[PDB]
């Protein structure tokens, strides 16, 4: 299995947040944020 | 705060008999009419009668509107109760007859009946995926009583829901499947604390238990004119509190008229009629009496209940008079309930229940002035004179109202038949109906 | 409709070979004597000249002249891509020592600058958001957008159309009666729009930044008239 | 940027400017002289218990007539009742003129500015975190998801204001708003609590430099703490609900957009939202968050109202959540505007008259007149001779007192082009000469209007 | 009709339009019971489509008079409860993907006066937004009803409609004015009037 | 047909000598009003001729004395080929815009442009098409179509294509294309291949084969009156307004460019004027204003004939307090010729009612007609033609072939005339409601 | 007027237009905006277009009917090449008022406002 190439994911538990990002987004304008840009 | 009628809090009769009481739930005297309104109550109550016209009549005061309000408070929240002053049907957004048309409608309830799933439980886990720069949006709910867990796919517009209650694990939540509605109750456990700006700490609350999902009946009252806004649109809805409606098509109220004996013998909807109460309805015209005379005559009528001050008077947009300036013709429809003036031993009454209702402490001297003054101005100065007296007495720091109160009070304030002996004796110095005055000492 | 009404200057506003007028007029009376070209409101900027005001309403002399040019829908899309940061100020410059800070380019917005909507916005506990918000959560309470319609329009038609038996009348009904860019605004951005503004390098905007469309006000009916049979009905309907 | 004006910043002075409140004892009777009032002892002494009255918050729809003559101070009463409330209570000030609207029925026009003569105040608390952004700094996640390039488990901000810097570390849900806000390191921005989200103002003017030119203006720091918690207290009318709820303004959609480009009409708003308003109001005053203040609807000319907006006030004035309203009158005896057939004293229907509590408003004596031309000068800052003051009483007295206190300001004029700060005689008999009043005017107009076909008035 | 299986857009490139691009159609598989097909579908059918928030695994309806696009359910092959929202679940439609019905409709002359003076049928734009404005009533031309009446006159030669003239009880008729009675002695000259009892 | 029997449906034309003008005494359905006849036969001569403009005719009379009857003899002997404009007086008052722009829009409603269009135009029979789809579609294809006479094939250019794919062409389709635009429409199937239309209800109808050649130069006429130029120029698709019928106030420099822009066709010969006629019944219902608006509009070179109605005596004008002669201002009957109808005589009479017994479906014995005739002369030419329609339903429900006088006795009883009609309310005075609004509902 | 023949891009937008006549050809540099009003009408090579180059005005004529055989159908308008001079210069007296410059400048006019279309408001 694969995550979609264009869909961030959170998700929230009994042990806080994480965000969970594509391969395909780092390296884009949206990889910047996680500090991943270009 | 209180009102002018905030002491009637029903009709006052017996309920086996209809026998009005001389005193009981702040209303006093008017018996015959009271005994009147009562089998109204009836007709109403009943609902099989459809669009008998109820012309309360009387000289002002004498309590019209008071009946009314008792007859108002005597049905109780589930049977509408429109009231209308005449002057509201003149409008520019509409006719009159239209304006009509929505008043008699909105006297018409459609009590439907719906069944709806609710979910409530801790919210274990929550997932979201959004697109980069799009719409786009996927997500899952992992949802827990103490006897069940389960993972939910959830849409777009749960998503927003989500977000917007800001659902976070360890939340107690319930969602109406039905509305969509999402509501949070409280928390399994504290907020945990690595994150900073997390909001405002809730209840606690123990998990929910048994199953998860569960079936509820609901019950919701709407007007038949609440169905015709929601039904000449496909966009706009905000015109059932905007005004903004426009003359709605009449094959629309046909359709609808129709759907609703449909949707009562199919089981859906139990319809309720309810009352207009038009209030000084002489303000009425022609054309609208002309209207009312059939649009009485729908088995979807309410009853409607009227109001008139007027003597023999000119009907308006006529010339000629006619009594209570109502025309014949419509008032071969109508029967008539009299109010009458108060005895001395009545206004006594009303006036201790309105002092009662103002929370003021009149001494017996004061109430026996306030009711020779109510005899002499009448009962609407005199229950203006308590609540002037109360704060004279307070300025003092009198532990009741006096004499002395209700005398400066009297002193302070002019009723209707001194203020005109007034205005008789400076006619040169106010402004005459020829416009002429004279403003030189 | 003949073409010579439809299509050879019985147009007024079409310019083309016998209809020498129209082509003047909409330079002259759009560019070259209109009053909101920046050339020509930038000379009456001043004193107590007619654009004076420019100034302080936060708008271009560019968006000034745009404003006057385009139709109340293309405004209504521009006016899309635009964001409250007036209503973010009162926020965030709220001390006294803020001295309720305003752009001088945005002086006379006083109305979006301070209005109580944007703090109710904001508090913890939204008593001032939820007495703003009665109307739509009765109307959905009530369930109006969920009970069946109780009636429709008995008959439906499409728009009237001109016949003409020119090619150029076709082209035109394509244009407008099928507009494409009214269209592409309420309907939003296409997959490789999506695409190529989420895997760039650097951000992109799109011409609408959303679907611009309502959500319509009844959950189920949404904006046709069609209905579907239920088991309710069908339940009922044999006694 | 803008170029402070640093010289002068006084007061501009209008027909009351003079009247500074009721001017009574703490007994409630009147001074015979005080706060700018002269005289009208009795009718301040009544308008001193409608004061408490309405500052009780006892008491809905009661009706208050201010009775009397042209020029016998009705106005100045209400000027004054306004300025003993203060600025808390709502003061709606009307003539019935105003209620005959074009764009809804004058009933709606009159229930609107019934509504905005009542207040709500409602406290909250307001809980931002604001700076400009001095960093941004992601945590990964000691467990990172399979299939993922990244695993962001906290993001860390830096939020710095003029009185200080703080990290805040953010749940990394906030991503969204910082790529949708465009948030960079150097922008102004808030954080509220209530969504967790994050708006930006713009960029800080410390950044004003970083480039010759770039499109965008810049914001200061924000000169306040960097965590903002506190109190919140929010007046509205229940007029700015129904606007709010029956023309409701952040809609992002093509419809509500047009909507806000185009001319906002008011409308004829139902009874129904109205009522539904009302029992959620009442929700949050039973609870205390919100606490009514009842104020006072004030109609100017009240004989301009109609037959059609008494019968109305009628029911308004029933309903239980309703404000003071106070009318003036002057027309004697006089034909109701929409019956006119029915004649009946102050020009309100008697029906509807039998609600008031009625003040009647007397004359002045020509030592009340003298008093008040004084006080005008003094307030008008007019300097006079004793001469000019009795000179000008008498104008006030055989003429009206309008007419006489109107004289001050050009006779100030007329002196000053003489050289003199002082007012005096000479300077009064000019100026009643250069402007008359209303009745030597009209002895002109039957004197040279006694005919028309040339050089004479239009007749 | 049908289970929709497969839904795929294709794109037009527009160099300067400068509203971007657009989809130039989409293609659509629906199943039915009986069979399947795929739809290569107009831009205008795939706005009637946006507009109903259709989705893979959906069972749709599309009637092609109009272009209208109806969704009626998720597909019983997804049938579950584990959804937060509401969904209608509904059986695979049965016969053929494509089907002509036959249906008998009541019409006055208004209908069609007032469906075709104020059009809301068509997924064009002026359709569209006729649905989105406010509800207005028109003083609709005599061009409009003489147009109706040739539209019903052949749906008679058709064999398709018959007319059923009615009447017209006009009730307090004394609250009519002059103007009134003299445009009545126009329009009962029409050679289609109804009978009108006073 | 949709059309059914209705007041004037017996009048065919004015019965009137195209030589002469000479009115006989009965024809197309006018019976007598010779004088009258005569003078609107000159009035259609001179709107047919169109030199003169904006003439005024008055048409009066006592009510049921054909004036109306009359005024249908003259759009029916001017047919559809000229601009006929009904307006009822009481129409001019619209909320959606002024009088004087009601005006206005009625005269301009009554000017036609004349203009003449070629168009190739191909129609036939479908033989058979393919389409090659590669996978996008309308790559290529070949439409093969015939007539009787004549069989072709053609390659297809994308957008015929597009067209073909759209109106769901199919073999055995009748169809015609007007190729100066591609728009195709099908005229019909062929009954040669009614077993290929498996999808077609046994109610679906077939032609034969189209006739000569597969493609002809037709030749329209169109005529556009000036008001659907005026209302084509005011907004995006200002034609929409003519249906549904809310234009604006159109403003004037429009019009005024429209009326420069017309004469330059009618000097460069594209197109030709028609002037019609506009007819305004009961004329009497406009007012003041009305008047002094039309005296001036009727100067244009592209003002109509008009032609008006009045019942009225010495009367009111509407919109002021004085009386004057058909209820119209003499500033206004300046400028107007009046025509005068007559009471009928008997035989005048007997013959309308006869045409309308004829033109109705009624059988009518020779006692019942000369009763009518005498109830016609007592109770006047309406009421009796009333009385035509009741005695048939009478006769048929007693499954009578014939009216009899039987049946028009009872008619004569059932229903009231005016003067009966009056009698009741002056007998009954007590129990209806008086002007006074005084009613009495006791026995 | 005339026949185009070419429509060629000369910057990074600026294009060359050729225009043909039975008497002649023109290439015309034309402005980037113009040629988007030359691209929104839909003018092809081989097209017949008109173009008010000083007003900035243009219409497309039809197709030029030496391309009438390019396909048997196709759902287009052949129209002959121009017979003139591709080029023509004239003197117009223009005439406005006041008042037409009123409604100009009060409201966007004719085929900017698109949306007056749907009437009402
Ligand atoms: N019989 C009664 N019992 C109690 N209160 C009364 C009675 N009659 C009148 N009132 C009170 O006195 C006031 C005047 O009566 P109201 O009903 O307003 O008279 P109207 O018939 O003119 O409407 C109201 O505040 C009402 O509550
Ligand atoms: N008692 C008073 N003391 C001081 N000034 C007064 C007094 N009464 C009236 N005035 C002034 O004289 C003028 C007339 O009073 P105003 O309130 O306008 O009369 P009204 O409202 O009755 O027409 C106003 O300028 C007012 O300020
Ligand atoms: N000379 C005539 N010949 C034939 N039919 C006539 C004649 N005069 C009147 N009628 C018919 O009698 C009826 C009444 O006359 P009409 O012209 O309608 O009345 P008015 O003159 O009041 O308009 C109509 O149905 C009309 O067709």
């Amino acid at each position: 299995k694969r995550p979609d190439p264009m869909m961030i994911r959170w998700v929230n538990n009994k042990m806080g947040s994480v965000v969970a990002v594509p391969e395909e987004l780092l390296g884009t304008h949206a990889g910047v944020v996680f500090g991943a840009g270009p | 705060l209180i009102a002018a009628h905030s002491h009637i809090r029903g009709l006052g009769v017996d309920a086996d008999t209809l026998e009005p009481r001389p005193s009981s739930q702040g209303l006093v005297g008017q018996e015959k009419a009271r005994k009147a309104a009562a089998v109204v109550l009836e007709m109403i109550k009943q609902g099989k009668i459809a669009g008998r016209a109820v012309l309360i009549a009387g000289p002002p005061s004498t309590g019209k509107t008071a009946i009314a309000m008792g007859m108002a408070q005597s049905l109780g929240q589930d049977v509408p109760f429109t009231t209308l002053a005449a002057s509201e049907i003149f409008s520019l957004e509409m006719s009159k007859t239209e304006a009509l048309t929505q008043a008699f409608r909105k006297s018409i309830g459609v009590r439907i009946k719906e069944e709806s799933e609710i979910m409530e439980g801790e919210v274990v886990e929550i997932q979201i995926d959004r697109s980069v720069t799009g719409g786009a949006k996927q997500g899952k709910l992992t949802i827990k009583t103490t006897d069940m867990e389960a993972i939910y796919d959830m849409g777009s517009k749960m998503i927003d829901a989500m977000t917007k209650e800001r659902v976070m694990a360890g939340d107690i939540i319930s969602i109406d499947k039905s509305s969509g509605k999402i509501t949070k109750l409280g928390r399994s456990y504290a907020r945990s604390r690595d994150y900073d700006a997390m909001g405002v700490d809730t209840k606690f609350l123990q998990c929910p238990e048994g199953e998860l999902q569960k079936r509820k009946e609901v019950v919701h009252t709407v007007s038949l004119h609440e169905i015709d806004v929601i039904n000449s649109r496909t966009q706009g809805f905000l015109a059932l509190f905007s005004g903004d409606t426009g003359e709605i098509r009449s094959e629309i109220r046909d359709q609808i008229n129709t759907k609703v004996a449909e949707w009562k013998e199919e089981g859906k909807a139990e319809i309720v009629p309810g009352v207009l109460f038009i209030d000084e309805v002489h303000m009425l015209d022609i054309e609208c009496f002309s209207y009312i005379n059939r649009a009485l005559e729908s088995d979807l009528a309410p009853i409607v209940i009227m109001a008139s001050n007027r003597g023999v008077s000119r009907i308006r947009g006529t010339d000629y008079k006619s009594p209570h300036g109502l025309p014949l013709d419509f008032l071969d429809r109508v029967v008539i309930i009299n109010t009458h003036p108060y005895t001395p031993d009545e206004l006594r009454q009303i006036l201790s229940i309105r002092a009662q209702e103002e929370e003021v402490d009149l001494t017996p001297d004061a109430l026996a002035l306030l009711t020779k003054i109510g005899q002499e101005a009448g009962l609407r100065y005199a229950s203006n004179l308590i609540t002037t007296s109360q704060l004279i007495a307070a300025k003092r720091r009198a532990k009741q109202v006096g004499v002395e109160d209700v005398q400066r009070s009297f002193k302070l304030f002019y009723d209707p038949a001194r203020s005109v002996r007034f205005v008789q004796e400076s006619e040169k110095r106010l402004i005459g109906n020829d416009g002429v005055v004279d403003f030189s000492y | 409709l003949p073409r010579l009404i439809w299509c050879d200057g019985g147009r007024l506003d079409k310019p083309g070979p016998g209809n020498l007028v129209a082509g003047f007029r909409s330079k002259y009376l759009n560019h070259m004597m209109n009053i909101w070209t920046p050339e020509n409101i930038r000379s009456s900027l001043e004193g107590i000249e007619n654009f004076t005001w420019l100034r302080f309403v936060d708008t271009s002399l560019q968006e000034a002249y745009r404003a006057s040019h385009t139709d109340v829908f293309a405004r209504a899309v521009d006016l899309a891509s635009k964001q409250n940061r007036l209503g973010h100020m009162q926020i965030v410059y709220d001390e006294p020592e803020d001295k309720k800070w305003t752009p001088v380019h945005a002086l006379f917005q006083i109305c979006e600058r301070e209005n109580p909507k944007a703090v109710a916005e904001i508090t913890t506990e939204g008593v001032l958001r939820d007495l703003m918000n009665i109307a739509r959560v009765k109307y959905r309470e009530l369930g109006l957008c969920r009970l069946e319609k109780a009636a429709r329009p008995r008959a439906s038609a499409p728009p009237i159309e001109v016949v003409c038996d020119s090619r150029s009348a076709v082209i035109e009904r394509e244009n407008i009666m099928f507009h494409p860019a009214m269209r592409k605004a309420l309907f939003g951005p296409t997959p490789s729009e999506i695409k190529e503004a989420s895997f760039g390098p650097r951000p992109v905007t799109l011409y609408p930044p959303r679907a611009l469309l309502p959500a319509p006000d009844h959950d189920k009916q949404r904006f046709t008239n069609i209905t579907v049979p239920s088991m309710a009905r069908f339940v009922t309907d044999s006694g | 940027i803008s170029e402070v004006r640093g010289n002068t910043r006084d007061h501009r002075t209008a027909a009351h400017t003079h009247i500074k409140g009721l001017g009574l004892n703490s007994s409630g009777i009147a001074e015979k002289q005080a706060a700018g009032f002269v005289g009208q002892c009795a009718a301040r002494e009544a308008c001193g218990v409608v004061v408490d009255l309405i500052k009780a918050h006892k008491m809905a729809g009661r009706g208050v007539l201010l009775a009397g003559g042209p020029g016998t101070g009705k106005t100045a009463l209400a000027l004054a009742i306004s300025q003993e409330l203060g600025t808390k209570i709502p003061f709606c000030p009307i003539t019935g003129s105003e209620i005959y609207s074009t764009e809804v029925k004058k009933t709606e026009v009159l229930m609107e500015n019934f509504r905005r003569a009542i207040g709500l105040r409602v406290r909250e608390t307001k809980d931002v975190y604001e700076g400009e952004v001095t960093e941004m700094t992601p945590e990964e996640a000691e467990n990172p998801l399979g299939g993922y390039g990244k695993t962001i488990s906290t993001l860390l901000i830096g939020l710095k204001s003029a009185r200080g810097q703080k990290k805040l570390r953010l749940d990394p849900s906030i991503y969204e708003a910082i790529q949708k806000e465009r948030v960079q390191v150097g922008d102004v921005i808030y954080i509220e609590t209530n969504t967790g989200a994050c708006k930006r103002v713009g960029r800080s003017d410390a950044y004003a430099t970083e480039f010759d030119l770039e499109a965008e203006e810049y914001v200061p720091i924000p000169k306040g703490e960097v965590h903002k918690k506190k109190e919140i207290v929010q007046d509205v009318t229940l007029h700015d609900l129904d606007v709010a709820n029956a023309r409701p303004q952040g809609g992002q959609d093509i419809i509500s957009m047009m909507g806000q480009l185009m001319k906002p009409k008011m409308t004829e708003i139902t009874d129904k939202l109205r009522m539904e308003i009302n029992k959620v109001v009442q929700k949050y005053i039973n609870q205390g968050v919100a606490e009514l203040i009842p104020g006072v609807l004030f109609i100017d000319e009240a004989h301009m109202l109609d037959i059609e907006c008494f019968t109305y006030l009628n029911k308004a004035l029933e309903s239980p959540i309703a404000p003071i309203v106070v009318l003036a009158s002057n027309r004697g005896i006089a034909t109701i505007r929409g019956a006119d057939d029915l004649k009946a004293a102050h020009g309100i229907p008697p029906d509807f008259l039998q609600r008031l509590l009625i003040i009647p408003t007397h004359p002045y004596e020509p030592d009340e007149i003298r008093r008040i031309v004084r006080i005008r000068a003094q307030t008008e800052g007019v300097q006079l001779t004793d001469a000019a003051v009795d000179r000008v009483a008498e104008h006030g007295v055989r003429i009206s007192l309008r007419y006489c206190l109107q004289l001050l300001a050009p006779a100030s004029i007329l002196a000053r082009v003489n050289g003199r700060t002082q007012v005096d005689v000479q300077d009064i008999a000019e100026a009643e000469e250069l402007f008359l009043d209303a009745r030597r005017s009209a002895n002109i107009l039957t004197s040279t209007g006694e005919s028309g076909g040339l050089h004479g008035f239009i007749s």
